């Protein structure tokens, strides 16, 4: 029980986080009212103050006179899904014959899609997203064959055992889901859902995943989190015996179901690497097209 | 249906219409969202809000 | 009755006769971590009014030639009063902040500020220049603690993307002419609801001149910008050691 | 259904009969169309309309 | 007829000119009335804005 | 529907919600299984229950 009063009327504890804006519907773009001349003192729409950090709030009524518009152009287009259920090439594997990566008809890839500019982009828009996903795999020889050859696709989660070879006991797959296909059926196609332990994955981890102290050795670490990293995907040829063809895979994600937090400044330098925001620091180049003078076209 | 609700979007503010053939709602298709907006939430985040009318800082 | 403000939190009280209101970001005030989204299962420690307080922790000089400056969060407070020493011997922490910046000049001089809070601020090197060494930010230039750390390229934010867009973000300005100060209060901001005060740094504050300090030969050249900022609703758990990193 | 009306003749005088599976309408078979016509529109679009039985100029 | 709301909504064609003063009856001169000291802040009649 | 009850499960202690589409139920999906536990059969299956708060001995 309690009596001091500064403890009862306490706010320690509101867990109702108090908000200062809400949603409405918005299904088009909004109307034009008429408006008409103003000769007014004390009225000034037209004046802001940009330093509060607000964006202006004059509309078009209050800087010129204007008509009526009923403006039914549709929002539908913009909206999360819409800008992102699209499927795009997130990664590549290669099974050639004599070669110098994968020659021993089995390959590794590591689940993660930011090797692709286009995608990568894209998402990187945004700090926060959660969503389901469809993948899409497209196998092929590297003249864009179609070959009577059957492969098995192994999702190796974090801490199952990853194949080492072509004829791995993991591919006994008890417990991992696995796809078996010929490069002759259509792609390959399935639904993946949400699996990080966080609420939502992030493109951006301003920190390290353990403690300790953080020398030289360790600054790979930099910004990595485990809350992203979903695991392997692995592929082999179905065989005891190297495969007759060299075989390429793409493969394609589209979100669905998306929901994404904190928006961000849009990349404007070339990527470099997988893992971090590095940028070529003697190719820094303006974001966009630039002219001769700022009094001329 | 009878199935999981194991989407990513279970528990959203908007509500969406969806296909699906599976247990498991999270291979149901996109489908249509809600068209709900909150501007504000970026542009105006100010605490005492302003008018158009006035003059911002007074 | 827009400019003029009054800041009390704990012992602490700041005033300012020439402010541009409030931002509150992404419209939302701090809050403690409800019964659903918690996961972990000790009952927390939620110290009050001596972690809940305003923190003056740094000043930088404002030159002609400055290219700007950051500071994470909560690195900055790691090592300052009763919050950091909560802060070190829990192993879960998370909270709001107040954050004021203050910069005052004369009615001569003349320049601009962007203050802005950027969640998840990764930094990003050179790579050599030549963009074929992919180096590593040290942990003195990801976690500069209290002294924060001074941009080497700020038009791509030493992280390949453009300033240009930082108003994406909760922000003021400091535009000499207007205003002396700006005030930011950000709301805990994660995809967990708690997290290592030492090994994540919630969101990075950057305090940029876009538009050059500048002044005529006599003016008192010297023109200091301080940090001052707040906890809001600081939840601590997972008690164990005190541990710096 | 509960689909996007997205199709080409989304608010035209004649209504249409078709299938579709999709969630967009454009996606929707041609169909059957509203059999009417008006002939008069380019055969006879005169201000002050002559009969039949009558000499047209008078 | 009319539809476009603009035009419905216009002033164009006011012919009636809208005055800001009117006239009073004035036979005499205004008179005086009795007026006290006045030690006040914010009340300041004497200062004007030519 | 009207298919023979010869699936593994015909007759247990939990309901199963599965599709199908032969005569041999045993024919059907795995489906959504009944979520109930019954962990004391082989944590705790002593005769004479004790509490938390007691001394388990005495
Ligand atoms: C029979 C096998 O079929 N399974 C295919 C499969 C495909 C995808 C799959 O998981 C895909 C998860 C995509 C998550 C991508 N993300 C999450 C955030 N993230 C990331 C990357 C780099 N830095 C930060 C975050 C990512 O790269 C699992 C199995």
């Amino acid at each position: 029980g309690d009596r001091v009063a500064d403890v009862i009327e306490s706010s320690i504890g509101d867990s109702v986080s108090r908000a200062l804006t809400h949603a409405l519907p918005a299904p088009t773009g909004q109307n034009t009212q008429v408006s008409s001349h103003r000769l007014d003192t004390g009225k000034v729409p037209a004046l802001q103050a940009a330093e509060i950090g607000a964006s202006s709030n004059a509309s078009d009524e209050s800087m010129i006179e204007t008509r009526c518009v009923l403006n039914s152009h549709s929002t539908a287009e913009t909206t999360l899904d819409s800008f992102f259920s699209r499927a795009g090439l997130v990664g590549e594997i290669d099974l050639p014959l004599k070669g110098t990566t994968n020659p021993n008809g089995y390959a590794n890839w590591d689940i993660d899609i930011t090797g692709y500019a286009q995608m990568r982009r894209k998402v990187e828009l945004f700090t926060y997203m959660r969503f389901d996903a469809e993948f899409t795999f497209v196998a092929c020889t590297p003249t864009g064959e179609v070959v009577p050859q059957l492969l098995q696709y192994m999702f190796v989660p974090p801490g199952a055992p990853k194949p080492d070879s072509r004829e791995s006991l993991a591919w006994q797959t008890a417990t991992n889901p696995s796809v078996f296909v010929k490069l002759s059926d259509p792609p390959a196609q399935v639904s993946v859902p949400f699996m990080s332990p966080a609420s939502a994955y992030q493109w951006f981890y301003d920190g390290y995943p353990t403690f300790g102290e953080h020398k030289q050795e360790k600054d790979l670490e930099y910004g990595a989190c485990p809350n992203n990293m979903m695991g392997t995907f692995s592929v082999r040829t179905v065989g005891t015996s190297k495969s007759k063809y060299p075989l390429v895979v793409r493969i394609y994600m589209r979100m669905k179901h998306v929901r994404a937090w904190i928006p961000r400044p849009m990349r404007n330098q070339n990527y470099l690497f997988k893992a971090n925001p590095n940028y070529a620091g003697n190719s820094i180049k303006p974001t966009g097209a630039s002219r001769t003078a700022i009094t001329t076209l | 249906s009878h199935e999981n609700s194991n989407s990513a979007t279970e528990g959203s503010t908007i509500n969406y219409t969806t296909i699906n053939y599976y247990k498991d709602s999270y291979a149901a298709t996109a489908g249509k969202q809600s068209l709900k907006q909150d501007p504000d939430k970026f542009a105006n985040p100010v605490k005492d809000i302003f008018t158009e009318m006035a003059a911002p800082l007074k | 009755s827009d400019r003029v403000a009054q800041l009390t939190i704990g012992n602490s009280t700041i005033t300012t006769q020439e402010a541009a209101n409030i931002i509150v970001g992404y419209g939302e005030w701090p809050s403690y971590c409800s019964d659903s989204d918690a996961t972990a299962v000790d009952k927390p420690t939620r110290p009050d009014v001596s972690v809940n307080r305003f923190y003056t922790l740094d000043t930088k000089l404002w030159e002609k030639s400055s290219k700007g400056w950051y500071w994470k969060f909560p690195d900055v407070l790691t090592e300052t009063g009763v919050f950091g020493q909560n802060a070190q011997f829990h192993y879960l922490y998370r909270s709001g902040f107040c954050i004021h910046v203050q910069c005052n000049a004369s009615k001569f001089h003349q320049g601009a500020l962007l203050v802005a809070v950027l969640p998840e601020y990764v930094i990003g090197t050179v790579a050599g220049g030549t963009g074929t060494e992919d180096t590593h930010p040290p942990y003195k230039q990801t976690q500069p603690g209290a002294d924060g750390f001074e941009l080497q390229h700020p038009y791509v934010l030493d992280a390949g993307i453009p300033i240009s867009q930082l108003t994406v973000c909760p922000h003021q300005w400091i535009n000499l002419r207007t205003n002396n100060c700006a005030t930011i209060i950000v709301p805990y901001i994660n995809a967990l609801p708690f997290d290592s005060a030492l090994n994540h740094c919630n969101f990075g504050l950057l305090v940029v001149p876009i538009s050059p300090l500048d002044y005529d030969q006599g003016a008192t050249p010297v023109i200091p910008i301080t940090i001052t900022l707040a906890p809001m609703c600081s939840e601590f758990a997972g008690l164990r050691q005190a541990v710096t990193q």
